């Protein structure tokens, strides 16, 4: 709404400047606005997405996790009570942090996904989708977490399945979706092994692809590699 | 915490 | 006016809360809430105040700092025109800038200063009420600049004028006005002669002064001492 | 830039 006088591409312009000046709401606010223009997004212009949001929930999601903390200890035997203020401002956030996804997921459901038509952008968009739900999820207790947690599972799966169509195996898509779907396997659908498996025929699959890319493809393709063992590591 | 991108 | 339904020491503790978790945003507008219940502040209290908006204030300050550097380079001989979206980013951050600074001094204003009568509290508020007025120096470029600037150095004076005659040269609240005054005279009143006799003659005393202190009291005043002797290093 | 408290 706020944003509905400026010009897409000083949107975009705007949320270049606010990335350099790490003005992450600012960015996503510049990005939202943008994408309400009603046109498809570029490549560059889906990263810049992305990028803003995934701050600013990285941020709120570090936050809740403090907080909640804090939380569980008021709760433990021995100590000594606070009152209602711990749990007020572990809500507060929470509504905060639920409001950012919502707001991702309205922007994903109009009319971001039903528009993408290639791979590259479908599956970014479903990534996203997967990616803002497993958020939803890690501070979901009620009688919807069940809903929640398969929204996150359907969205990837769907990324997943065109992923492996339609993508090379290095691809850096393919392979970060991989990475996002094995952590929500591990740390949302009690699901480790799935994980595990996940990570590694990811991992060996793109290894074993390396030797088509240039060596600018092949530094993409190994970072995000470098992740799904780092992955592996800390879980084997 | 695990990686994501 | 949002924290007027809220307990003074439910802000409180939010506020201590929001720092655990770094919502320097949320800590501010709790202390703001804690400040408008009309009663004095402590010490401890004076400093969650402080903290809130420093590192409010200090996130914006380096924001326009990136902001100003991209807008200066954009008005170089060869730099290509952009339009007017750098220079409304800037004024937009700058906006918001001057919008916390006047918040702050208006808690000052109203009425933190004229009931604090301890040496400690009131030269704390008017180190504040300088530290303020230079952040809005920093950004002035327009017919009020010199008030400005005259208003950072007014406050200042008078907060140095009392610690001289009630504080001794190694309160760590002496300390740190004497160096935040310093920075003034040479980033924001031109004056670094003045800025370095500052900081020197504010350290010599003060060495001269930890003999009389206990081990915690001489760790406080160290430190603070050694922030005056990287700026002169810095400036000399 | 110059150290501040
Ligand atoms: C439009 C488009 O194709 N975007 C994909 C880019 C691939 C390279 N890339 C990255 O490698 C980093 O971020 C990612 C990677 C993969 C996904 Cl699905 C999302 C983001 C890797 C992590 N650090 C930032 C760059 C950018 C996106
Ligand atoms: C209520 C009160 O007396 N506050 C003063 C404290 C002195 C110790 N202290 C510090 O040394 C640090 O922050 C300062 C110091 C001086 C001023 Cl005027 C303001 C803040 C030094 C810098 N790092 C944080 C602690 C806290 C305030
Ligand atoms: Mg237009
Ligand atoms: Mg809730
Ligand atoms: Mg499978
Ligand atoms: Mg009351
Ligand atoms: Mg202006
Ligand atoms: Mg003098």
């Amino acid at each position: 709404g706020a944003m509905g006088s400026m010009e897409r591409a000083s949107l975009i312009q705007k949320a270049k400047l606010a990335e350099q000046a790490e003005r992450y709401e600012d960015m996503a606010a510049f990005m939202k606005g943008a994408v309400e223009k009603g046109e498809e997004l570029s490549c560059e212009e889906r990263n810049l997405l992305s990028v803003a949001y995934k701050n600013v929930v990285g941020g709120q999601r570090a936050a809740w996790r403090v907080l909640s903390s804090i939380e569980q200890k008021s709760n433990e035997e021995g100590s000594e009570e606070k009152g209602p203020e711990v749990r007020e401002y572990r809500e507060k956030v929470e509504t905060e942090l639920q409001g950012v996804c919502d707001t991702v997921l309205g922007l994903l459901d109009s009319h971001l996904i039903k528009e993408a038509g290639d791979a590259e952008s479908r599956v970014f968009y479903l990534k996203m989708k997967g990616d803002y739900y497993r958020y939803l999820a890690e501070v979901a207790t009620g009688d919807d977490k069940k809903r929640i947690i398969d929204s996150a599972r359907s969205a990837y799966q769907e990324a997943m399945d065109i992923s492996k169509k339609e993508m090379p195996p290095t691809n850096p898509i393919r392979l970060g979706l991989a990475l996002n779907f094995s952590v929500f396997h591990y740390e949302i659908a009690n699901s480790p092994e799935e994980a595990i498996s996940l990570a590694k025929t990811t991992f060996d699959e793109a290894m074993a692809d390396l030797h088509t890319l240039s060596e600018d493809s092949y530094k993409d393709s190994t970072l995000i590699m470098q992740l799904l063992r780092d992955n592996l590591t800390l879980w084997t | 915490f695990p990686a994501t991108v």
